């Protein structure tokens, strides 16, 4: 049943760089995937 | 006049300048982004043709223009790879003082230029667009035009949250460049954060059937799998905070498997595990249980996965499908993914329990086939360790005697 994350804590992931350098989509996946887990 | 704008000469000097100077100068940076990528080149007969110098957009019909309003929007989608370059700067400097694309098209140039928004070119163009002509969907960035400063990158997301039009806006841009295969990993990541932050907001304010299409469209991009993997960013924070039902869970499911390739297999198996965990319902649908056994190496990959997730009740979805579908075609090929399965410790000692108490009837449900699924019966009741324990103690539970199969099977 869901999970509690904090918006500041999404937003650090996709502030690192301006879009154009940032790691590739994948890499960011798994981050917010993380971020969002169950355990 | 409004030959003044421009995103190269300061107005004193865009003023003065003929058409034959701007061509001329502009034309440098528009070859010069031909040798880099020939997909420009058919554009030389058209908007850089030398004929264009001349071309007075009044004059054109209704048809005309919209001719040429397609052949504005088609180079934005493939100049906005490179505005980070000089000569592509100069090429669109081209459609702005020719045919004053910053009037007849200034959402595509707004949305084109947006992943941008923290380069000097940005509040370059903001500096001249006709505020009267920026659609209503842009109107936020009326502060940053004011005060020629980059809009901040929470902005724009918090804009996107509050007001769908402008995320509606991003999407469709991102969209058709992708089935226009235009897109760039640029593009990929900025309409992936927007969304993920954006709907993150949407939801974490409320305590969505607009964008529903938009990831579902994305799911089946199988020429672009980054935009597929971001959008299984979007639908893994949608379905783990809760927001999402059985029903529509499964047909995320059912849409990422039927469009998911190679390339995407892994980042896809894992939003997987992350949509049947917040399933209420346990058994997963046929459609997702025959794709995810294609994987190679199934369990182990679940294995991997299960050192940042929780894989338990993917897994046992598969399980009770499989047995499911044994119990109802008596299709023996069924009895190594269960068996691989059930052994797999992937599983927890109640989900083992009642997938072999299901198994159970499962065998006792079909009217050789007996021969194997019995086999299959006692081989698991022999199993070394954990999951051997509960499948033991399951059948002590459901009064079944192992025994006699045992030695039916052996006679």
């Amino acid at each position: 049943h869901a999970v509690v994350v904090a918006p500041q804590r999404l937003a650090e992931i996709f502030n690192a760089a301006p879009a154009f350098a940032m790691p590739p989509i994948e890499d960011v996946f798994y981050q917010v995937a993380s971020l969002f887990s169950t355990k | 006049a409004s030959h003044s704008k421009s995103l190269i000469w300061e107005p004193r000097v865009a003023v003065s300048q003929t058409f034959a100077e701007i061509y001329s100068q502009c034309y440098e940076g528009f070859k010069e982004l031909c040798h880099l990528d020939s997909r420009f080149v058919p554009f030389d007969a058209t908007l850089f043709s030398a004929q264009s110098q001349e071309v007075d957009r009044t004059q054109m019909t209704a048809e005309e223009n919209a001719a040429l309003d397609k052949r504005v929007d088609s180079f934005l989608h493939l100049v906005g790879s490179r505005l980070r370059l000089m000569p592509a700067i100069k090429a669109v400097e081209w459609l702005i003082r020719r045919f004053r694309i910053h009037e007849f098209n200034t959402g595509t140039l707004l949305a084109t230029f947006l992943p941008y928004h923290t380069i000097p070119a940005f509040v370059t163009l903001l500096s001249i667009l006709p505020v009267q002509r920026i659609p209503i969907e842009y109107r936020f960035l009326d502060p940053y035009i004011k005060s020629l400063t980059p809009p901040p990158r929470a902005a724009i997301v918090q804009q996107a949250t509050n007001r769908p039009d402008l995320l509606s806006a991003i999407s469709r841009y991102t969209l058709d460049s992708c089935r226009a295969k235009q897109e760039y990993p640029g593009l990929i990541s900025f309409w992936g954060g927007i969304m993920a932050e954006a709907v993150n907001g949407m939801i974490d304010k409320m305590r969505l059937q607009q964008i529903g299409p938009v990831l579902s469209e994305a799911m089946v991009m199988k020429d672009v799998p980054g935009i597929q993997i971001a959008s299984y960013m979007v639908v893994a924070i949608l379905a783990a905070k809760g927001s999402l039902n059985d029903n529509i869970l499964t047909a995320f499911m059912e849409q990422l498997v039927h469009g998911w390739t190679v390339d995407t297999l892994r980042p896809g198996l894992v939003c997987l595990t992350m949509l049947a965990q917040h399933r209420s319902a346990k058994q997963l649908s046929g459609r997702v249980a025959k794709a995810v056994i294609k994987v190679p190496d199934l369990v182990s990959s679940l294995r991997d996965i299960s050192k940042e997730h929780q894989v338990d009740k993917l897994a046992n979805g598969l399980v009770l499908a499989f047995v499911d579908r044994l119990a109802k075609k008596g299709d023996i090929r069924t009895l190594p993914v269960i068996n691989s399965l059930l052994l797999s410790e992937l599983l927890q000692e109640k989900q083992a329990k009642v997938a072999y108490k299901a198994l159970l009837l499962a065998a006792h449900k079909i009217d050789n086939i007996r021969k194997q699924v019995g086999s299959a019966l006692v081989r698991l009741s022999q199993a070394e360790g954990d999951v051997g324990d509960a499948i033991r103690t399951a059948i002590q539970e459901v009064d079944f005697n192992i025994e006699e199969l045992e030695l039916k099977l052996g006679a």
